[PDB]
């Protein structure tokens, strides 16, 4: 909290920053805790104020019994609240916050298919497509049309984006079966 | 108009924050400062966890401004939030 | 020879993706051209032979002509599209993937959130040999080597990535190279990854464009056993045009919204026609004739139906269609009934769901 | 023109009649509104179109038994067999019918294919009768506005 | 459009003055400050 203090009252000076590099551990775990609100001080002058916040005050604020009723409190506040009744239903709010979270505080006692499916379908359809490679079955075809035909190469590229589209179509009732499979 | 009310609140937040109203351009100009102005330097949480901090500490051990918050919140006199300003607003001549 | 193939197939895929926009708009045109042939399709008088009746005499040859030209030009589309967006995709994902590895550490300091299938698919890539082959430097890997190797182990954080330290230092030491050669087959066979091809297609899979142009193509072929189906082409239009695809996504904007009225819709029917069904059952005949009743709100999956469709739909609540209560000893519970009805469904709900979608265009 | 016409004819005369929207700036705003939303007024009315066409060819080739429109037994009146007819009978009189297509079908009940009726006319009440017609006038009217 | 003028006149009364016609936001800086430069600094009932 004093290094805190120091470093926001003073962010010119390097050797401050120097001991902050000392101790950035130190600060990253006291920041949960570490509390800082701006009030209106005595001497007419905004002061920055720094206190404890307890991590089971803030395990009960993370508590939806909290979230519900500040959203309630939010939107009557933004819609309903003067320029004085704001501040004083703040305040109200607080209390009752305060209240309920002692009361949650006594209370409290002390896809994954569907992605390796796709993977399944999808490396079996791809598996399949090279499985005419493992064939090798072009070579042939390349012997065969060792001339110069650009007619039976724009059939042959043709034919081989054909079977690309039909690899499309059992991926897809791949898919489907998956998908059938789970809802029955 | 009640989901334009709803919109409405909802804009209202991301625009300016609660505590003293000042909007988001003004801590625009830095990245992320309205952000930063919401979670750290004006935080609704923040403000209630002072509120249980005083009422957990003992009256002897308060200190110069803990006291001062105090006894202006048992006289329900909310002058010690702050009212469009902040620390950013207070120092900007010395800050930045 | 392999010069000719790669040069002659490179010259027809820079042409296709030069053409892919002008060549939806022949397709679109081919599919309004066949539709317009189908306008004077006909029924001939058990099985029903649908003959297309032809004022000209010249339609079925042109049809047919017009079918398979449909199918050409999509295929052609199919290609262009390939050709021309695909790697624009591919190189965005993967500049994200080389990102979230090198700044975030997604697959080394952290892991997948594993309900992101993106995740879960990028996973794959990063041991391709392929890793950046659209986005600039192969270097990716030894500069997330450097950042995240010392700090977590360099031998497993290697096998994931896919290097070696023994080619980073052979990097710095002299190196002999084979050049490959065009003529070999293996040689092309072993450049080509089996791991990058599985990532890159089933990347290009989960494109939307492309799942809405292998719509198109399943449209077309089906269209060649049944030329009906090639009226499904005719929704391409909205695509086409902004202000229909605005149309169109209207009802997607306010859907959630627009499913929830209707779920209300269908809640205020269900109270209806239980209220109906234990009181108001005599009055549900349909039957002209007196001999045979037609007695609809004996069962309430037929009372639903009959309230459901017949009387959202009657433009003046369900007191339109059921029979006249006067006279009867519920006739007042009745006409509240059905004045009830025709405020809180008809009135109301309907103009809610309307103007919704209004609202939503809007 | 109209006045020499209405010389030959004296009903053309009426035509004149029609100045009366160039007379007053309100009717001047009124007749330009259609003008004004009119490209869009125009891809609504394509929409629909494409919509009432879609509906025809699902009619045509499934519910065609169902439109007979004589009242008397002996002869039939075969709406839907030409599809030239049946998106007649669509366009015109259905987009009418105030509750979609399904008022002057004769009634679906007790067929096999009673559930995928109720499904096609619901929806066509909504897409075509509750949809892009509130979307046709609402443009109109707005555009006044 | 005549329930949207009756609520602008209203919202009028609510953000400025009759008088003077300074908007609520200067005075908003001291509590109630509208409320008083109503009620006694610029008041219609004072005037009359
Ligand atoms: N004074 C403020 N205090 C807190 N949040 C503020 C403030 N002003 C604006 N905000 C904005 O409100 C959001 C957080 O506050 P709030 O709890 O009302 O919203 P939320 O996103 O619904 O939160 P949660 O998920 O915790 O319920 C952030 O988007 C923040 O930028
Ligand atoms: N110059 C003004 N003089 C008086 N009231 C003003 C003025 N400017 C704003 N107001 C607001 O108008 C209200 C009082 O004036 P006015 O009589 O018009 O309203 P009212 O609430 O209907 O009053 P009443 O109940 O006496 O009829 C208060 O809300 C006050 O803040
Ligand atoms: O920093 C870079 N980003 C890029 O995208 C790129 N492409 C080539 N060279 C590049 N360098
Ligand atoms: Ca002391
Ligand atoms: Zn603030
Ligand atoms: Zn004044």
């Amino acid at each position: 909290v004093l290094l805190t203090n120091l470093s926001e009252h003073m962010p010119n000076d390097t050797r401050l920053q120097t001991f902050l590099e000392l101790a950035e551990s130190v600060l990253n775990y006291f920041q949960p805790f570490l509390g800082r609100i701006e009030i209106m001080g005595s001497a007419k002058r905004i002061e920055r104020v720094y206190f404890e916040i307890s991590e089971s005050s803030r395990t009960q604020w993370e508590k939806p019994q909290v979230k519900e009723s500040k959203r309630q409190f939010i939107f009557d506040v933004v819609n309903e609240g003067g320029e004085k009744e704001k501040m004083e239903l703040f305040v109200n709010f607080c209390e009752d916050t305060i209240f309920e979270m002692q009361l949650a505080a006594q209370i409290s006692e002390s896809s994954i298919l569907t992605v390796r499916s796709a993977l399944f379908a999808l490396r079996y359809n791809i598996l399949t497509l090279m499985r005419m490679l493992s064939l090798k079955s072009l070579k042939k075809q390349m012997k065969k049309v060792k001339k110069m035909t650009v007619k039976d190469m724009v059939t042959a590229f043709f034919s081989s984006y054909w079977s690309i589209f039909m690899t499309l179509l059992h991926f897809v009732a791949s898919v489907f079966r998956g998908f059938f499979r789970i809802i029955c | 108009e009640l989901r334009d009310q709803q919109e409405q609140v909802k804009e209202d937040m991301e625009t300016k924050c609660f505590i003293c109203g000042i909007g988001n351009d003004y801590f625009d100009t830095v990245p992320h400062g309205f952000e930063t102005h919401t979670l750290q330097e004006h935080n609704l949480a923040n403000y209630l966890f002072f509120l249980m901090y005083l009422i957990n500490k003992d009256e002897t051990e308060h200190t110069g401004q803990e006291s001062y918050v105090w006894k202006m919140y048992q006289e329900r006199c909310w002058e010690f939030f702050p009212a469009g300003d902040c620390f950013r607003k207070q120092y900007e001549d010395q800050l930045n | 020879f392999w010069k000719k193939i790669i040069a002659y197939q490179q010259k027809l895929l820079n042409y296709f993706a030069r053409n892919f926009y002008n060549m939806r708009m022949l397709a679109l045109f081919v599919a309004f051209a066949i539709n317009f042939i189908l306008l004077f399709y006909k029924v001939s008088t058990i099985a029903v032979h649908y003959v297309l009746e032809e004022s000209s005499g010249y339609m079925e040859p042109t049809l047919r002509i017009l079918a398979i030209l449909h199918t050409v030009i999509s295929f052609f589309c199919i290609i262009g599209y390939y050709c021309l967006k695909v790697p624009l995709v591919i190189f965005k994902r993967e500049k994200e993937v080389a990102r979230k590895l090198e700044f975030d550490g997604l697959y080394i300091t952290e892991q997948p959130s594993e309900d992101d299938i993106k995740g879960q698919w990028d996973r794959l890539v990063i041991n391709t040999q392929s890793f950046p082959n659209n986005y600039w430097d192969k270097f990716v890997k030894r500069k997330v080597m450097d950042k995240y190797g010392e700090f977590y182990g360099r031998d497993r954080i290697s096998e994931l990535l896919g290097m070696d330290k023994a080619a980073l230092d052979f990097s710095d030491a002299r190196e002999k190279k084979k050049p490959k050669k065009d003529s070999s087959l293996s040689a092309v066979l072993n450049s080509i990854d089996v791991k990058y091809q599985m990532w890159k297609l089933g990347v290009v899979f989960t494109d939307n464009s492309f799942l809405y142009l292998a719509w198109y193509m399943t449209m077309s072929v089906l269209g060649h056993y049944n030329n009906f189906f090639f009226a499904a082409h005719l929704l391409d239009i909205a695509m086409g045009f902004k202000t229909l695809r605005t149309i169109l996504s209207s009802v997607t904007h306010n859907g959630k919204q627009l499913v929830l009225t209707v779920g209300l819709l269908a809640v205020v029917v269900y109270l209806y026609t239980v209220v109906a069904f234990n009181f108001f059952r005599k009055f549900y005949n349909k039957s002209e004739d007196g001999d045979t009743p037609d007695m609809k709100c004996d069962d309430m999956l037929t009372c639903y139906m009959f309230h459901m469709y017949v009387g959202v739909r009657a433009g003046g609540g369900i007191g339109d269609e059921i029979e006249d209560p006067a006279g009867d000893e519920y006739e007042i519970y009745r006409i509240i009934f059905d004045i009830t009805f025709f405020f809180f469904v008809i009135v109301i709900l309907l103009a809610i769901i309307q103007g919704l979608i209004i609202d939503a265009f809007g």
